């Protein structure tokens, strides 16, 4: 029953010129023994992209995004391979709990601009 | 990776109807359902969680007991479809599904409720017959606040009382009654309108005096 804070997503406001690599980071505690972390890109008009996820399956993704865990364990690194100037908008990960009990917690919105060379 | 995708971001409900939600998931082959999980939130309240091919109804919130559930036929296709009955404004908000199946998943679904002052209950009543007066009265629920405009048929403006209180029957509507004295003629046709507010939050700006220049 013990409580666990939201994931946080940093840097809140990350800046790349295209070509370069951007890599987000996303923190948490985990008390579970089977979880899941997740990566969206949240567009207006309401549509949520998945793009990456741990662990990985293969399920097709973009293959630019992908998400892997750092040796600690608690922090996430979303990284994006030659960042294109349609990759700019707002981004958020988040965590799922199936062990423990069933919870679900999202980080803040985090900002990506990506400047032309 | 395992991508979970919804059709409809959006859902405009009407108030004391029945809505169902969907959630798509991938499914190639025959279901799994011991390693198939569903679940469905709203402002951290339990809806509907389903795991090892069996819904698991304890840890259910009390406000869903027996209005919600989940459509067994339709996660066979790869759809999770959240339906609830008897949809009130305390059902308006943000729902949050979750799919686990060979990977996990979540989405979210806005869920809009309208209550219209729609369902309006009239009444005549005949005050002083020496005089012709009437007596109207028009009520009608709905949310948010409504003010009722009394017009004639020759569209002027009338004035009449209006009593804005709770309703006892679902809570966070309000009961809008209003009262009109008049004398009038026979089959003259009077008409009551309910003009209600923006049901979206209002927007105010800050403003501080500065110093008095020179
Ligand atoms: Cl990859």
């Amino acid at each position: 029953d013990r409580p666990w804070n939201p994931p946080t997503f940093s840097p809140a406001l990350l800046v790349v010129t295209e070509g370069d690599n951007a890599t987000f980071t996303c923190s948490f505690s985990n008390t579970s023994e089977s979880f899941h972390v997740v990566w969206h890109r949240e567009s207006p008009s309401g549509q949520t992209d998945t793009l990456a996820a741990f662990p990985e399956d293969r399920p097709g993704q973009d293959a630019r995004f992908r998400v892997t865990q750092l040796p600690n364990g608690r922090d996430f690194h979303m990284s994006v391979v030659r960042a294109r100037r349609n990759d700019s908008g707002t981004y958020v990960c988040g965590v799922i709990s199936l062990a423990p009990k069933i919870q679900i917690k999202e980080s803040l919105r985090a900002e990506l601009r990506v400047t032309e060379r | 990776a395992f991508t979970v995708t919804v059709p409809k971001d959006l859902y405009v409900v009407e108030y004391g109807s029945n809505m169902t939600i969907e959630c798509k998931f991938p499914v190639e082959k025959q279901l799994d359902l011991a390693a198939l999980i569903v679940y469905w939130e709203m402002e951290d309240k339990n809806i509907i969680q389903f795991v090892h091919g069996e819904e698991d109804l304890k840890v259910q919130h009390s406000s869903y007991r027996q209005r919600a559930r989940l459509l067994k036929d339709q996660l066979s296709l790869g759809n999770a479809a959240l339906q609830i009955t008897d949809v009130k404004l305390q059902d308006a908000g943000v729902y949050r599904c979750m799919i686990s199946y060979g990977g996990a998943d979540y989405k979210r679904i806005t869920v809009k409720v309208n209550a219209p002052y729609n369902k309006i209950n009239q009444r005549i009543l005949v005050v002083d017959p020496v005089t012709s007066e009437h007596e109207l009265t028009c009520q009608a629920e709905g949310y948010p606040k409504a003010e009722v405009i009394w017009t004639s048929s020759d569209h002027q403006v009338l004035s009449g009382k209006t009593t804005t209180t709770n309703s006892k029957r679902e809570e966070k509507l309000f009961n809008v009654t209003s009262t009109l004295r008049i004398n009038t003629t026979t089959n003259e046709i009077f008409y009551c309108t309910f003009r209600r507010l923006d049901p979206e939050e209002n927007h105010t700006a800050e403003l501080v005096i500065p110093e008095l220049p020179l």
